[PDB]
């Protein structure tokens, strides 16, 4: 559904990956910062859209985008 | 055996009351169409009783209160096709509630189907029980003694209380 | 004693078992409606509802509708209802072609293309017939007076 | 288990503006678009429950259901890659007396369960396993 | 291993039925009263817990709850109609938010946000600038 | 010891003005400092939100007590303003004389720009604003009859608003109750229902019987002010009342006795208007408050407090459960008993309720004398309260979602009332959704239809009293049955509570005070119009207070908050789904509610009631009876309402109420100044903010504390402030003018 892409300014915060209502990121072993992992999305199937992930970055621009797109039922919350 | 089992109708003033023994013999059968009987005796009693109070009261705000105050000359007045609709509804009911007693489970009286959510093993609802079986009791004998007041005596109002 | 209860002893279901939703009263009616009673074939089951729906239908038009004062207001109300009808029908048939496609196989029940349009057909027919049947008795009302 | 069931889904990911698939699929491998309600003695979601004598209040008749029993599988199975690279791990590290992956696995796992054992580091694995 | 909860109008509906399920499973000390996503509150059982829900979402509120309750053994499933189930989270037994050596990067791209494409270059494409 | 007692903390805060210097001082983060503006608005916002200021309740509770005397404090001045103003700058005396004709005026404006204009030529060589709040008949009943004695209430406003003032320091500062004196509920009712509301009235009653009644009558009569004793003689001279009211020669002798009849001659239940005054009599209002007096009194002694006998309202709300709702009202004690939110919630309902009942009773059964017939004064009031009311009620609701967002515990709340509801609330907000739905269609469609109807040249089809008629029969025996009560259901009294519904025609001054108010097709339309509107503002309402936790969109709103902007663009959007929201999207519909409700009062009043009666029995209206066939189509409206009735208005330039015109344009402006932060978003606003500040930095000059756009929160508040004060200034004007030239 919808895409979330990560950048090489991340900083390995884990912020995005602990805010994610739905379980769509995770934290993966990386070199290029000091703390040694970066973000990941693994599972976008479930993306909501919410954003909250971008809210919680602290970059100077988000290192973690969400870019909105083809809806289904999961990505609308629809329980019904 | 029926006698065996019911709980509810049986009170403190009288306990058991068959003076006449007319459940002797009967069977379980015979017993739950008296207990349905009675009722539907009480109740329709029950409804009769305020509706003649109310006419009586006078408050009757129906046909512009056109209707005489009587009960009894009240129900002269009203047009036939008034009646036919309300016995085509009883009967209407009455067929509905031939198909709740074929269900398994009926208990005599039962059209709300409570014994789904409760049973006589409660207390609180053996007794509410009760108070509906003593109260169709009473009015069924009022209505009576109600009639023969208007028919005999001649008045359709309160001839015990109304002296404050 | 509680008188609401989980639905079918499921606490997550989505639903309750109240005395209004799940009463020997509500059961009973429910069970021997057209529409779920046990037995009936696509047609009658449309006929019956197509029966009960008419002959209520013709009342409004007929007594409040442009032409109620009339001399000929119960036939532009019998006009009327047959229009409806139509509409109603039209719906009818286009659900069914959405909701259950082109060809069947199951048969027999509602849910299908072959007994939709049986289904179907046979709400027309009642619904125009029992509005007729109204309007052979609302030619002349009895008075029940001896 | 199939693993693929969810994947094998009717779902068509479309070229820019969609995430696609995913780990676990995008969309149910069934179409939600069923009927609705059928008469007493019917039956209309194909594989549906009975309404019995309400067939009214069907679809809140549940037939999709978890054993706990047949839970377990699902763990192992989804995380068996998991597993494996963890045991992988673990003997390359020069285990002490090792014998075979699996064996150590059983080994391993016989003790500190499976799901803490998926949660350990070899290095905390290779004092479990110093005897 | 229901937990004791007396219902609600606010439970699944159809989908879980045809389309797809979920479920929570976790263990406690003590029998407590938790809050449910769905509404209303419910008691928890001693020992094993399981319970239904319509979204992947509501289940993980829950979940969070019960982190309060310091109950951190939670695992959520999905049951499609047929009978089949997956295992979702925690997937590879190591809650996300900590780094887990074999789990592999996604969705990464090597520069900052502000190196992406210009949109008119990749016109009559397909492609849109961001997965460019 | 004892269950009931008094703890109080000493010294508890310095007084100092350290803090005073430091702004934000209250809260955590604001504390930090400025960096951007939100900072500032941030500020105002969290003033008073003590809770999250604070995570004790005894101090949450202690503020609260002080506050509440500042507010009180406030209240004392403005009622001392009010009766200076009417002793310094007013016409009561002349006013006093001749109640007929001369106008009321309490302000006056300064000869500074033209604006002396402002200054009417109202009567008795007097020239001011015509006020319109009352006060001069409120005073006439009390029989102040001199504008010595308004200036010494004056002086008495101010002295009590100082003891306030101080009290609220001194149980701030020096005195803190402790939270276990605040938790006595039983007590408290105990105190309040029968010495704030019993005693009160005890004492009314005797002011009441002592010095306005003798007073009234020489008044009414036609004794001069001047010449009428002065208070205190008849306190003193029993033998000056006994001349008026023939009984008490006999003195208190026949009320230790049992013959309280003798007192016929002052407490009566005559019922009715006076025909002199047109309002209610004096005698009947001090029976009522003697009566009530004793009602509460009485029912202050219903609570256990320190002697045993009493009841204890946990006990009573736990035993009160039943079949269909399991726990019951368990639960509920403690609730009450510990969040000041859930208090709020019911209070602030009733309060507004109660001043909406007002504004229906009080006008019915006009209470003061020469009030009816001041039809500014009428509609004034009418409005006022039931404004009031509307806030106040929404505010209810406000607080009571707070309450389930902060302080709603599951674990205190299993199976009771409270959770039942929450875990049916799909088919509570299901059906009321249907229920304004039907309501809506059915009510407006008769206008519209209507409408139609009569543009199409077929009258014949429309619903009116002259078609198919929709007659309110219901209450039109309602009406019947309460005329008919004197003599028959209500024995004693003598005449009907209001002539509203049925009776004679009572007049004073040639102008109509009451009359009986018919209903008719027209009447059915508007408060079945009523009905729709009052429902939908519940749905909103509700469905916030019911979903303020969760949801099946946002499972986890509470931890959100109960005022967050959104959660997302995902899920489809999730814009303004905060209960905080609700309220918002609340108060607009209570707006649409009210305004209909005043609108139909002052149509119908000025059409099928005030008006002038000659010698003779001929009644000519204000507008003539255009109620009935006009206000069945909203061209009617539109026409014979806004239209014509606004004439007042917009022709009031070179007048004395050319201030009504100006404010009516300017409200006009203000609620289209509204619209702008409504639909627009803070996005476009800070990107234009960036651009504007690029020019100061070009001069090289900005501000440390960096300019950024308002909350997507506070922007709808901003919008939903301007709106509500631009719909009800323009009213007020339409009517204030309207009203003017009407009496
Ligand atoms: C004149 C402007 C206007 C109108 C007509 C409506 C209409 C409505 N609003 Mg609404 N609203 C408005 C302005 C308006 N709003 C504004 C400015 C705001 C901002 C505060 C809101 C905020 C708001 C909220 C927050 C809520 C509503 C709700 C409602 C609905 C009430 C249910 C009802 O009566 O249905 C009847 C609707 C009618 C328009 C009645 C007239 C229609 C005809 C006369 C009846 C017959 C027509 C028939 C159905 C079809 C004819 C066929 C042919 C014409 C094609 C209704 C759809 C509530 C809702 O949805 O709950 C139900 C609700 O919760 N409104
Ligand atoms: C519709 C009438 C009716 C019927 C069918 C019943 C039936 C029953 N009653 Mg009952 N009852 C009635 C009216 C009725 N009652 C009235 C009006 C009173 C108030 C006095 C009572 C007071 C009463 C008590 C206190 C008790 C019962 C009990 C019972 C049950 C066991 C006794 C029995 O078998 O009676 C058999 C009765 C019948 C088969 C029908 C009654 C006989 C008819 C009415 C003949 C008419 C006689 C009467 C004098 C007619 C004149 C009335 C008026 C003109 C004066 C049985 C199901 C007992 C119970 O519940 O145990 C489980 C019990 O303890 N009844
Ligand atoms: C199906 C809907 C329906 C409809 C359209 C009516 C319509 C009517 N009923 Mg009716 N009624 C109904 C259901 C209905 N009823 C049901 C379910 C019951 C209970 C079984 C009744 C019981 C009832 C009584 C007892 C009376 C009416 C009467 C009337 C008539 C009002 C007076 C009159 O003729 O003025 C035109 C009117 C024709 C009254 C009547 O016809 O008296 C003149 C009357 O007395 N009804
Ligand atoms: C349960 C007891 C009971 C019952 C069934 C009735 C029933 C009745 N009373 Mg009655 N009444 C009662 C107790 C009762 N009363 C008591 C305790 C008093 C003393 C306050 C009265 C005083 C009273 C008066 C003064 C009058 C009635 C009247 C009536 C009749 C008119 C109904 C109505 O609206 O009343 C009202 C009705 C038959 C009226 C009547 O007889 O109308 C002809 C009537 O005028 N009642
Ligand atoms: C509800 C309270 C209330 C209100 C709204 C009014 C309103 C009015 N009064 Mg009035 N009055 C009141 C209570 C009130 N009064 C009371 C209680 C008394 C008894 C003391 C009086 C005595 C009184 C007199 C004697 C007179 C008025 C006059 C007036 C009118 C002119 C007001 C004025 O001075 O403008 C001009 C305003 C000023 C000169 C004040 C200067 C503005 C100050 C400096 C701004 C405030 C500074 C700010 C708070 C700094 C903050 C510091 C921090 C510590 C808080 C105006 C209509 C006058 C009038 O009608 O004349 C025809 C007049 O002569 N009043
Ligand atoms: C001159 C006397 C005096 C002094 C020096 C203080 C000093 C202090 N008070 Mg205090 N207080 C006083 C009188 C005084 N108070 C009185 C008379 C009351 C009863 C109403 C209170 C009630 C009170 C409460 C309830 C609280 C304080 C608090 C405080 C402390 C923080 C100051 C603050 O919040 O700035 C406030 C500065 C302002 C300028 C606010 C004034 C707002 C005005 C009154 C609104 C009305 C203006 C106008 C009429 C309305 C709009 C038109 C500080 C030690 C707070 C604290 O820190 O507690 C721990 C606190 O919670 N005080
Ligand atoms: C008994 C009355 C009462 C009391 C004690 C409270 C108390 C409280 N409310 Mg509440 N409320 C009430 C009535 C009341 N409310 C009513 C009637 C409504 C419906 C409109 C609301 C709606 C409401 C909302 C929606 C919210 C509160 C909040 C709060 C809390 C913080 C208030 C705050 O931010 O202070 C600061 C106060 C202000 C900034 C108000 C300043 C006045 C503004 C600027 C409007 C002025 C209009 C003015 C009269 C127009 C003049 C025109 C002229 C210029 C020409 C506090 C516990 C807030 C909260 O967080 O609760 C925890 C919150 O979100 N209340
Ligand atoms: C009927 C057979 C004979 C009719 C006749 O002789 O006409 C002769 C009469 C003529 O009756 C006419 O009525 C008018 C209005 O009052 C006029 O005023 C005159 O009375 C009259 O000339 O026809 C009828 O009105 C009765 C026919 C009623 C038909 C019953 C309904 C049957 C179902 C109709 C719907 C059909 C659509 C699909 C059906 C499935
Ligand atoms: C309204 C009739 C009424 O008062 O019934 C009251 C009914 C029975 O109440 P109980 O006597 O069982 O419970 C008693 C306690 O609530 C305290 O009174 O409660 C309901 O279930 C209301 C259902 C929603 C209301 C439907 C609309
Ligand atoms: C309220 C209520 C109720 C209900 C009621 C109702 C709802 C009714 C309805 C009714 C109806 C709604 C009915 C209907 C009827 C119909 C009919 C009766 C029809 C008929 C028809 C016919 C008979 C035929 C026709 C035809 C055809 C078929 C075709 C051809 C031609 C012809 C004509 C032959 C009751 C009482 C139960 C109870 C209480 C509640
Ligand atoms: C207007 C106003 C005001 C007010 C004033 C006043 C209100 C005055 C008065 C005062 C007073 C003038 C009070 C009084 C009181 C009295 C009382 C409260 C009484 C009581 C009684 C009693 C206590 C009794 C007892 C007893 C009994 C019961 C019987 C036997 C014997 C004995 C003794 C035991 C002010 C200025 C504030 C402010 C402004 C406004």
């Amino acid at each position: 559904s919808h895409t979330v892409k990560i950048y090489d300014t991340c900083i390995g915060c884990t912020q995005c990956v602990r805010a994610c209502p739905t379980d769509v990121l995770e934290m993966v072993p990386w070199d290029g910062c000091k703390s040694g992992q970066i973000a990941s999305s693994p599972r976008v199937e479930d993306c909501v859209g919410c954003k909250r992930c971008e809210t919680a970055c602290p970059t100077d621009f988000l290192s973690v985008r969400v870019y909105l797109g083809a809806e289904t039922t999961r990505s609308l919350g629809l329980a019904y | 055996a029926w006698r065996d089992e019911v709980v509810v109708g049986i009170t403190a003033p009288v306990g058991f009351f068959d003076p006449l023994g007319l459940s002797k013999g009967k069977d379980d059968a015979t017993m739950a169409y008296y207990r349905e009987a009675e009722l539907k005796n009480g109740r329709v009693a029950m409804a009769a009783c305020l509706g003649w109070y109310l006419n009586a009261g006078g408050v009757h705000p129906a046909f512009n209160s056109e209707l005489s105050n009587d009960p009894l000359k009240a129900m002269v007045e009203l047009p036939a096709v008034g009646w036919l609709q309300f016995v085509l509804g009883c009967g209407a009911i009455e067929w509905l509630g031939q198909q709740i007693k074929e269900r398994p489970g009926y208990v005599p009286g039962d059209l709300l189907g409570a014994s789904y959510w409760v049973d006589n093993s409660d207390e609180g609802w053996v007794m509410y029980q009760n108070k509906e079986l003593n109260n169709g009791r009473l009015a069924m004998l009022a209505i009576v003694g109600m009639v023969y007041q208007d028919v005999f005596v001649g008045d359709y109002g309160d001839m015990m209380y109304k002296q404050l | 004693a509680n008188f609401i209860k989980p639905y079918n002893d499921d606490p997550f279901v989505g639903h309750l078992a109240t005395p209004i939703t799940s009463s020997s009263l509500t059961r009973a009616l429910l069970k021997n409606l057209p529409a779920y009673r046990f037995g009936l074939t696509p047609l009658l089951r449309g006929l019956e509802i197509g029966l009960a729906h008419g002959y209520f239908l013709i009342g409004p038009f007929a007594q409040l509708g442009p032409l109620r004062n009339s001399d000929i207001g119960l036939l532009a109300g019998f006009l009327s209802t047959i229009g409806l009808i139509l509409i109603l029908t039209l719906g009818l048939t286009i659900y069914g072609a959405a909701a259950f496609g082109q060809e069947k196989s199951n048969g027999s029940e509602l849910q299908t293309k072959k007994s939709w349009d049986q289904f179907k057909g046979g709400f027309f027919v009642g619904a125009c017939g029992s509005a007729g049947f109204a309007f052979i008795c609302l030619s002349s009302i009895p008075t029940f007076a001896l | 288990v199939d693993l693929d069931y969810g994947m094998k889904n009717s779902y068509v990911p479309a070229t820019g503006g969609d995430g696609g698939q995913g780990q676990f699929g995008a969309q149910s491998p069934n179409d939600w678009r069923v009927a609705g309600t059928s008469p007493v003695g019917e039956t209309s979601y194909a594989g549906a429950a009975d309404g019995g004598e309400e067939p009214w209040f069907a679809e809140a008749i549940s037939t999709v259901s978890l054993d706990l029993q047949k839970a377990d599988e699902t763990l192992k199975a989804f995380t068996k890659d998991a597993a494996a690279f963890k045991i992988e791990e673990f003997a390359a590290e020069k285990p002490y007396g090792f014998t075979s992956s699996d064996a150590a696995m059983e080994e391993l796992v016989g003790k500190l369960g499976y799901s803490k054992f998926l949660e350990m580091s070899t290095k905390q694995l290779m004092k479990t396993w110093g005897t | 291993p229901f937990p004791t909860f007396g219902g609600s109008t606010g439970g699944w509906l159809r989908a879980a039925e045809v389309e797809e399920k979920y479920a929570i499973t976790w263990t406690s000390t003590k029998e407590q009263i938790f809050e449910m996503p769905t509404g209303g509150a419910a008691i928890m059982r001693n020992g094993e817990n399981l319970l239904y829900l319509a979204r992947k979402e509501q289940c993980l509120a829950l979940s969070t709850q019960l982190r309060t309750f310091k109950i951190n053994d939670y695992k959520i499933y999905r049951i499609f109609p047929s009978g089949e189930v997956q295992y979702l989270h925690p997937k590879d037994g190591v809650f996300p938010e900590k780094v887990n050596p074999g789990r592999t990067s996604v969705n990464s791209r090597g520069f900052s946000i502000g190196k992406n494409p210009n949109p008119a270059s990749i016109k009559f494409s397909g492609i849109t600038t961001y997965e460019s | 010891s004892k269950n009931v007692q008094v703890f109080v903390e000493k010294d508890a805060v310095e007084t100092s003005f350290a803090k005073w210097a430091q702004p934000g001082h209250f809260s955590r983060t604001l504390a930090k400092g400025p960096k951007t503006t939100t900072w500032i608005w941030n500020l105002h916002a969290d003033a008073h939100d003590f809770d999250s200021q604070t995570s004790s309740l005894e101090e949450v509770s202690r503020k609260i007590f002080s506050a509440h005397f500042g507010q009180l404090a406030i209240i004392f001045l403005w009622i001392s303003g009010m009766h200076f103003h009417g002793a310094y700058f007013s016409n009561y005396s002349a006013w006093l004389t001749d109640p007929i004709s001369i106008k009321q005026s309490s302000q006056v404006v300064w000869p500074i720009v033209g604006q002396e204009i402002l200054n009417a030529d109202v009567g008795g060589n007097f020239q001011g604003i015509q006020t319109t709040s009352g006060w001069f008949q409120m005073w006439r009943a009390e029989g102040i009859t001199s504008e010595v004695e308004l200036y010494w209430t004056a002086i008495g406003g101010l002295a009590m608003s100082a003891i306030m003032l101080f009290a609220g320091w001194f149980h701030y500062h020096k005195a803190a109750p402790k939270l276990e004196w605040f938790q006595n509920a039983e007590s408290m009712m105990n105190h309040h229902l029968a010495g704030l509301l019993g005693l009160g009235c005890l004492s009314w009653s005797g002011h009441q019987i002592h010095i306005a009644l003798p007073i009234n009558k020489l008044l009414d009569a036609g004794v001069s002010p001047q010449e009428i004793p002065l208070p205190h003689e008849f306190l003193i001279n029993r033998d000056l009342m006994a001349q008026l009211y023939p009984s008490f020669s006999k003195g208190l002798a026949p009320f230790f006795g049992g013959n309280w009849g003798e007192y016929s001659d002052f407490l009566t239940f005559k019922g009715g208007l006076n025909p002199v005054t047109g309002g209610l009599w004096l005698s009947d209002i001090a029976h009522h408050h003697l009566a009530l007096s004793v009602l509460f009194i009485i029912a202050g002694h219903m609570y256990r407090t320190n002697w045993g006998i009493g009841h204890n309202m946990k006990e009573i709300l736990e035993a009160h459960k039943g079949p269909f709702t399991g726990e019951g009202h368990k639960g509920l004690y403690e609730i009450l008993t510990t969040s000041w939110h859930a208090q709020l919630a019911i209070n602030l309902a009733m309060m507004g309720s109660l001043s909406i009942i007002v504004a229906h009773h009080m006008y019915a059964m006009p209470p003061y004398p020469y009030l009816a017939t001041d039809y500014a004064t009428q509609l004034s009031l009418f409005t006022h309260h039931m404004w009031i009311g509307g806030f106040c009620v929404v505010g209810g609701a406000a607080h009571g979602a707070i309450f389930m967002v902060r302080d709603y515990t599951p674990a205190n709340n299993y199976n009771n009332l409270l959770d039942r509801v929450l875990r049916h609330r799909d088919a509570i907000i299901s059906h009321l959704n249907w229920v304004c739905i039907f309501l809506g269609c059915h009510a407006f469609g008769f206008y519209i239809h209507n409408d139609t109807m009569r543009a199409l040249g077929r009258p014949q089809d429309m619903f009116s009293d002259k078609a198919i008629q929709l007659q309110p029969i219901f209450a039109q025996w309602i009406q019947n049955i309460h005329l008919l009560a004197p003599g028959t259901t209500a024995p004693n009294a003598l005449a009907t509570t209001s002539y509203a519904f049925g009776g004679d025609v009572i007049e004073v001054g040639g102008k109509i005070a009451m009359m009986p108010i018919k209903l008719g097709t027209a009447d059915f339309m508007v408060h079945h119009i009523h009905a729709f509107t009052i429902h939908v503002t519940v749905l909103i309402l509700l469905k916030g207070v019911l979903y303020a936790r969760s949801s099946k969109l946002i499972p986890d709103k509470a931890n959100l908050g109960f005022r967050f902007p959104c959660d997302g663009p995902g899920r489809g959007g999730t814009c303004q789904s905060s209960s905080w929201d609700h309220v918002f999207l609340g108060l607009f519909w209570m707006y649409n509610s009210i305004s209909v409700v005043i609108f139909h009062f002052s149509w119908k009043m000025q059409s099928d009631v005030w008006g002038t009666i000659t010698p003779d029995g001929a009644i000519s209206h204000i507008t003539g009876g255009n109620f009935a066939q006009s206000s069945i189509t909203i061209n009617g409206w539109l026409r014979d309402f806004l239209w014509s009735q606004a004439s007042q208005v917009i022709q009031s330039y070179g007048s004395a109420s050319s201030a009504y015109g100006l404010i009516f344009l300017g409200a006009h402006f203000i609620w289209a100044f509204s619209l702008m932060f409504l639909f627009s978003g803070r996005g476009y606003w800070q990107e234009l903010i960036e651009s504007i500040v690029w020019a100061h930095n070009k001069l090289n000059f900005a501000p440390t504390i960096q300019p950024r756009a308002l909350s997507i929160t506070q922007g709808r508040a901003v919008g939903l402030a301007h709106y509500l004060l631009g719909g009800i200034g323009t009213t007020w004007a339409f009517f204030l003018a309207r009203a003017i030239s009407i009496t």
